[PDB]
């Protein structure tokens, strides 16, 4: 005799029922890293925030509609994002002919 | 004179991910683990959520 | 047992309209000091909601009211106590342990979500006795349980622990939506101390968000399950000889509307404003501002 267990999932995925994120990773600061605390991917630098949520608060907006702090799930910790460092070149010059 | 040419950005190298822990999980060793096993004809049906 | 009480005074409905109650936190993002113009449900201002209400002022042994009522697009339940006699729900579509229906009782010790079926009586309620062992002796909530497959348990929702007889410090308002198969529920408990026992309070509140479930299952229709402190001020007999208190609780309903809201330093609400009530709401709202000039 074998001692046998047969699983059977269903599927049409209107009841959303187990799933899994798992593999957590670690955390930076100070640097131009890519980040998904919840699925809400990212790129910038993150840095601490002064400010505090409510307790049912998850992350934060300012105006224009775009994100600027999110609690880790992890710690709960609420950290401030600010986007990557950018901007323009201008190019002085005497004359070729000089 | 002035020419305003070119744009530059810092790009980043490095990728980090985050989720509210493991804290609850489904117990599945009460399966594997069980203390007595079910009949031919008939069966336990666990739903599982 | 269906106990199906004697003494039924059928009442038509008292009227009380909607003072400036029924808003709540949208979604789970953050702002702080800005102006926010959203579409979404809501209570409407100043609307005639229903008046429930069960005392024992006049009739100790008479005055019950748990009928059935219709559950469309949400409703802002609110109760004014200070004994905790409203403390279950109901709802499903036609409750005779054939369709899914949601029991939630709140228990003492722990707050229970069933989604199960039973099939539950004319007038389902629970009753406790007076004595010092003090214990829902009556479960009449149902008699039968069929099939289910999700259960759930939580830490019952806080009492104010102010269990006096005298002004109604207790005040629970509580709204329950139910879309894209979650069933999300909002609440607030708000103690106050004394209030002119006329109406809901006349002021403003907000309903942070409590709890959600990925149930997912049609509903229709519901009703109310009131746990009865049945004692010896009509002492005696315990079908009919009990007491009904003093409870009162309004029933409003939602609405899909636009509405402007602010946000204070640290970003809790203070007050908004519907965009359909009057020409200077309207104003206010295309104009994105609490203030106009000439
Ligand atoms: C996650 O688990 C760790 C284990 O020590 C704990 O310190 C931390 O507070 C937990 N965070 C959450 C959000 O559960
Ligand atoms: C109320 O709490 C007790 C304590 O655990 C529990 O045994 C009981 O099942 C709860 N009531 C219901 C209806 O589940
Ligand atoms: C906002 O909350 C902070 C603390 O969270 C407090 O110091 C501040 O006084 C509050 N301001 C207002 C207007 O509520």
């Amino acid at each position: 005799p074998y001692r046998v267990v047969v699983l059977s999932f269903e599927l049409l995925h209107a009841p959303a029922t187990v799933c899994g994120p798992k593999k957590s990773t670690n955390l930076v600061k100070n640097k131009c890293v890519n980040f998904n605390f919840n699925g809400l991917k990212g790129t910038g630098v993150l840095t601490e925030s002064n400010k505090k949520f409510l307790p049912f608060q998850q992350f934060g907006r300012d105006i224009a509609d775009t994100t600027d702090a999110v609690r880790d799930p992890q710690t709960l910790e609420i950290l401030d994002i600010t986007p990557c460092s950018f901007g323009g070149v201008s190019v002085i010059t005497p004359g070729t002919n000089t | 004179g002035i020419y305003q040419t070119s744009n530059f950005r810092v790009q980043p190298t490095e990728s980090i991910v985050r989720f509210p822990n493991i804290t609850n999980l489904c117990p599945f060793d009460e399966v594997f683990n069980a203390t007595r096993f079910a009949s031919v004809y008939a069966w336990n049906r666990k739903r599982i959520s | 047992q269906c106990v199906n009480l004697t003494t039924r005074t059928q009442l038509p409905p008292a009227y009380t309209n909607s003072f400036t109650r029924g808003v709540y936190y949208p979604d789970k993002v953050f702002r702080s000091s800005v102006l926010h113009s959203t579409q979404d449900l809501f209570l409407p201002f100043f609307s005639n909601v229903t008046w429930f209400h069960v005392i024992s002022g006049t009739n100790g042994t008479k005055r019950f009211d748990n009928p059935v009522l219709p559950f469309n697009d949400g409703v802002y339940f609110a109760s004014i106590e200070k004994s905790n006699i409203i403390r279950g729900w109901i709802f499903g579509t036609t409750l005779d342990s054939k369709t899914q229906s949601l029991l939630i009782v709140n228990n003492a010790t722990n707050v229970v979500i069933k989604v199960c079926e039973f099939q539950f009586c004319n007038d389902p309620f629970l009753d406790h006795k007076n004595n010092k062992s003090w214990m829902e002796s009556e479960f009449r909530v149902y008699s039968s349980a069929n099939n289910c497959t999700f259960e759930y348990v939580s830490q019952p929702f806080l009492m104010d622990l102010e269990g006096k007889q005298g002004n109604f410090k207790n005040l629970r308002e509580f709204v329950f939506k139910n879309i894209d198969g979650y069933f999300k529920i909002y609440s607030k408990h708000t103690p106050i101390i004394v209030r002119e026992p006329e109406d809901l309070p006349q002021g403003f509140s907000a309903l942070e968000p409590l709890v959600d479930l990925p149930i997912g299952i049609n509903i229709t229709r519901f009703q109310t399950l009131l746990a009865l402190h049945r004692s010896y001020l009509t002492p005696g007999d315990s079908s009919s000889g009990w007491t009904a208190g003093a409870a009162a609780y309004y029933v409003g309903y939602l609405q899909p509307r636009t509405f402007l809201l602010k946000y204070n330093e640290n970003g809790t609400i203070t007050d908004a404003v519907d965009c359909a009530l009057d020409p200077l709401s309207e104003t206010k709202c295309t104009l994105k501002s609490f203030t106009v000039e000439k």
